[PDB]
């Protein structure tokens, strides 16, 4: 691993300590009233990918 | 060797330029575990540190023998390379708390900038 | 953006109701409830953008301390416009510039 770059960047990567609020960009609520359905236009097909 | 200093300080202060419009234009590199800003006033500083000895080499290559200043530097009896530097060529770059000077007034260091 | 009480101009919370399941805006300090016509309650950004372009006067080409470029305007294509740098004062901010034109006045940038 001292000798060879891509090992010791996967031992720096299991080393370095990361959290959820790094990777995360922006948290939203949003009000749905329907479990199987969804309002959001978006992420609609997707979740409908999902539950079929 | 005094248009030799003077073309050494311009093309560092050309390079320093060229830096300035990297940076202003996203195409600088960043020094790992530092900051943008943090990385170009350490490139920055850097190359004004190389002109200053590059100027002062150029100045103590040219003393003869016969200087009075060179003699007292060769025996080591008082004085250094930096002495030289400063009194012949370039003082240099002039650092407070280990940066350069800092925007003082709003967004600049005098009134006259 | 949070709506305002139109009788006692107080906040109007979100309320949910459990026989309607309806998103209703209602004024805690009254019986006043108003629908509501989006369902985002909430939104919270851990990095933003917000006051990088934000903080701009329209009589911004008067000072005499900002430096004076020529780039050419994307709208009235005139030769003298008044550049400055971000805002935000952060330490992760950019050192992108934006340019102000002094006949049509808006922000642009060089990319
Ligand atoms: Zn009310
Ligand atoms: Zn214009």
């Amino acid at each position: 691993i001292a000798l060879d770059i891509e090992k010791a960047k996967v031992i720096q990567s299991s080393i370095e300590y990361t959290t959820l609020k790094n990777v995360t960009s922006a948290t939203e609520i949003y009000y749905d009233p329907d479990p199987t359905s969804t309002v959001i236009e978006e992420d609609f097909d997707t979740v409908e990918a999902y539950f079929s | 060797t005094m248009k030799e200093i003077t073309h050494a300080i311009s093309s560092a202060k050309e390079q320093v330029q060229e830096i300035i419009y990297k940076a202003q234009h996203n195409e600088l590199e960043l020094k790992p575990g530092m900051t943008l800003r943090e990385s170009f006033e350490g490139e920055v500083s850097r190359t004004l540190n190389d002109a200053r000895d590059s100027a002062g080499r150029s100045a103590e290559m040219n003393l003869k023998d016969l200087n009075n200043v060179k003699q007292m530097v060769s025996a080591g009896s008082k004085g250094s390379f930096i002495n030289i530097a400063q009194m012949s060529a370039c003082v240099g770059q002039q650092m407070v708390e280990g940066k350069r000077i800092a925007f003082g007034f709003a967004d600049r260091s005098l009134p006259h900038f | 953006s949070f709506r305002f009480c139109l009788e006692c101009n107080n906040m109007l919370y979100p309320k949910e109701d459990k026989e309607n399941q309806r998103l209703l805006y209602s004024c805690r300090n009254c019986d006043y409830t108003e629908l509501a016509e989006d369902p985002k309650v909430y939104r919270h950004e851990l990095i933003t953008n917000i006051g990088e372009t934000a903080g701009i006067v329209d009589d911004i080409g008067q000072d005499p301390t900002l430096p004076r470029s020529d780039k050419e305007c994307p709208e009235c294509h005139s030769r003298d416009c008044v550049f400055f740098q971000s805002q935000q004062r952060r330490k992760d901010t950019n050192m992108t510039l934006f340019y102000v034109c002094l006949n049509c006045k808006k922000t642009f940038r060089d990319e």
